[PDB]
């Protein structure tokens, strides 16, 4: 089954950007049957597809395959891919808390 | 990578 995890990522400055050190796939505008990480291939949610060795997300405990449920209290289960990306990369936010589930 | 399933670096 899935276990709930709560991680707290402190973004890393890389030049002008604040970065999280991971990648995402999914979103309501994408084909969920293409998601290799989900248990249920109708799941249109946002999944962690890669984590950078030594980066903020790794340090915080994020793992490849995690499903992102919320970012700073903001629901991520019914958003487009771009909407998810934007929520994760707000320039004004250095700290982001992710609610995730992990198989 | 999968052209039918984009990923984004953040």
């Amino acid at each position: 089954t899935a276990v709930v995890q709560r991680v707290e990522i402190h973004k890393l400055r890389q030049g002008e950007n604040l970065i999280l050190g991971f990648s995402i796939g999914g979103g309501i505008d994408q084909d969920p049957s293409q998601n290799p990480f989900s248990e249920d291939k109708t799941d249109k949610g946002i999944y962690v597809t890669r984590v950078s060795e030594g980066g903020p997300a790794e340090i915080a405990g994020l793992q490849i395959g995690d499903k992102i449920m919320q970012v700073n209290g903001w629901d991520m289960t019914m958003v487009t891919h771009d909407q998810a990306r934007k929520r994760l990369t707000k320039r004004s936010e250095e700290v982001v808390r992710l609610l995730v589930t992990r198989q | 990578a999968n052209s039918r399933w984009p990923t984004s670096i953040i």
